[PDB]
DNA sequence: AAACGCGGGGGACAGCGCGTACGTGCGTTTAAGCGGTGCTAGAGCTGTCTACGACCAATTGAGCGGCCTCGGCACCGGGATTCTCGAT
DNA sequence: ATCGAGAATCCCGGTGCCGAGGCCGCTCAATTGGTCGTAGACAGCTCTAGCACCGCTTAAACGCACGTACGCGCTGTCCCCCGCGTTTT
């Protein structure tokens, strides 16, 4: 499923970041970085879900997880 | 009945802010002036962002503020950018910078 | 007519820095989120907004990282980003 | 409950002909809640540090000076002081 | 301060090892810091779930969120063992 | 009188931890097991650091733990280093790294 | 008083940081960085002092200021 | 006998990375602290431990910054730290 | 700690061989859209009883001194470990 | 890359001395029973509703293949600057 993050998608993210030229080894590196980030946030979000005795991860669970990792997100109920 | 907001000349709710302080596990007691002061500060900050966001909307020939306009207002102001440094505005995008 | 290498790249920068839309395809991203969450808890459901919140945060994080990676490349007198630039940015950020 | 009504009231004062999208309203609601938490949490710490059981306008003022940067703090303090003065004279 | 308890624990893990006053101050700061982190997270969890009581469940969840890797695994074991022993007096 | 610490088989003070939770503006009520659980966790973490610091002291032919030994124990352990990432140990120095 | 932070002192700090060679323009740059850092911490520490109605900045005031700027210090009462 | 440039520098690294003592002279640092605080409040007194706490934090901060500055220099294929390295480290750190 | 005397690794800049990634176009998935359903899980409602708190007496663990003896700081011996400078 | 003399760091060490936490004594305060009152956490229980699923269509983006221009990493050379040491504050 990590391959679903295609080279064109990674290129678009780099373009928004102001990147003009990209090495061929960046795509695999980016996939690894994104996986680590997602794992960290999802782990905490699921912890909140289990504490609420819920079977559904809510947007609030994600917002709380981001907040505690110092990546506060505005627009999803906090 | 005269609302504490109208007594303080504010649009923000002093009574609600007081309840949120009392039930937010911040202290045992809350002074009468604390909610008034907090409500005024929240109102001032909202006015500042909204004024700057409305200007950005007018510059984009728009009559409604969208997340993009809020992001433009916050990132183009050194002080607002510092206050909201670790904050992500959903659908806000980035500043054009090459 | 053939645009010189770099011209279309700069045109894409201008277009994506002006837009606010999500750049990762939604369905593949949703599959990744569900696959990662399976290792923490089985039979997990997800609010549509939960997946959207995750996508917004991930894209913001990667764009921010690409900005710092670019600065590292320019620092080494290069215009091309390489894994060593990503590694330095993350190390300095504390990641 | 949300701060939507109050954000709209303030918007109509600073920009009478300007509206706001639901997404932008959600950002504003998140912003107010976030700043509230920051100020109240700092005021709570100040009270505890000074062995006090009450959060008063003095604690809020000090929290504002510690959190808001530069002129943001200067003007926010003016607004808060003016509001308390007007309220005490009803 | 937690000086007496830090010394008791030190004598259990290292019977012939002492500790300087400076090092004791570091340990006191450490205990106070971790206490605040756990209690503050437990407070947030209770508020998020509209609960008025911080129980051992809130503490356990806070420990999982704050302590990294095996630190959390062993800390949870210690906390669970203590609660079980306490409930049987 | 039997202390709650002795009932839980702990060296850390359950009664003091309970009071600090009740007077720390964390919640309206505190369960009976919460201080027991928290005290055990604090005790476990102290034991871990002290054991690793005592080993560092013995490696330095010292019989007393100093801040240097604590810094060595924390920075040489990936998990303890992560937990205390944004923490400065006074008179701890740095890891020899060239 | 900023000149009291001498070149040898800055060199010692760099040596602990694992630095082998230092440019001559680093000393003035370091002095500027240190000044900004100190100003930020002292500003907050004095704010705590004024709130306590004290005329003496305490170690606790400094510890609190460092804590809120994400630079927690152990060894001085917290 | 003359040691080659770099030999004594590496010897100093080994010595200071093994020690934990403060590297800034105490009296000059105290004067700087008092001079900076004067702009915030006049007639300010300072606990001896307050000045010591400030010194410990400042030295830790500068040593940490010099570590990241060094990584930036090595990244640009240099062994010498320059202001551009300090600037990059601080920018990436968010300072 | 500050200022002066050499000085040679060191940084900075010009050449260039070459991988290497940007641009472009064709075919293939495969994601987006739309429609319909299911049911399992989230949300509101009601009884209750167990786990929470309130007041309070005490006596015992815990904090404030207090004297001291052992380990840490120091000082010259001297020992072997590092670094410089000729030659295979 | 290896091998010796010649100096020049640190690390080990026996000796001496002194500061400071450790066991001890004292004090006071607070932790723990103890009983009673009460309040929200459990347990259904009931409803509903929100996305897993499917199925089909559709069309826009992803791979791949190729062409080809352009930065990368040495490689070498110029000059020049922090260092090491020495001498004097």
């Amino acid at each position: 499923n990590i391959q679903g993050i295609t080279k064109p998608a990674i290129r678009r993210l780099a373009r928004r970041g102001g990147v003009k030229r990209i090495s061929g080894l960046i795509y695999e590196e980016t996939r690894g970085v994104l996986k680590v980030f997602l794992e960290n946030v999802i782990r905490d979000a699921v912890t909140y879900t289990e504490h609420a005795k819920r079977k559904t991860v809510t947007a609030m669970d994600v917002v709380y997880a981001l907040k505690r990792q110092g990546r506060t997100l505005y627009g999803f109920g906090g | 009945a005269k609302t504490r907001s109208s007594r303080a000349g504010l649009q923000f709710p002093v009574g609600r802010v007081h309840r949120l302080l009392r039930k937010g596990n911040y202290s045992e007691r809350v002074g009468a002036g604390a909610p008034v002061y907090l409500a005024a500060v929240l109102e001032y900050l909202t006015a500042e962002i909204l004024e700057l966001a409305g200007n950005a909307a007018r510059d984009n020939k728009k009559t409604r503020i969208i997340p993009r306009h809020l992001q433009l207002a916050i990132r183009n102001d050194e002080e607002l950018n510092k206050l909201l440094g670790r904050v992500t505005i959903a659908q806000g995008g980035v500043l054009p910078n090459i | 007519h053939r645009y010189r290498p770099g011209t279309v790249a700069l045109r894409e920068i201008r277009r994506y820095q002006k837009s606010t839309e999500l750049l990762i395809r939604k369905l593949p991203f949703q599959r990744l989120v569900r696959e990662i969450a399976q290792d923490f808890k089985t039979d997990l459901r997800f609010q549509s907004s939960a997946v959207m919140a995750l996508q917004e945060a991930c894209e913001a994080y990667l764009v921010g990282l690409f900005e710092d990676t670019n600065l590292c490349a320019i620092h080494a007198k290069r215009v091309t980003i390489m894994p060593k630039d990503i590694q330095l940015a993350r190390r300095i950020r504390g990641e | 409950e949300s701060y939507s009504i109050y954000v709209y009231k303030v918007l109509k004062q600073v920009h009478p002909d300007t509206g706001i999208s639901s997404k932008a309203m959600g950002i504003m609601n998140s912003f107010v809640n976030d700043i509230f938490e920051r100020i109240a949490g700092e005021a709570s710490r100040l009270a505890h540090y000074n062995k006090r059981s009450t959060i008063t306008s003095r604690e809020i003022q000090t929290a504002v000076r510690l959190l808001l940067p530069g002129e943001l703090a200067k003007h926010a303090v003016s607004e808060g002081t003016k509001a308390v003065t007007k309220y005490t004279s009803a």
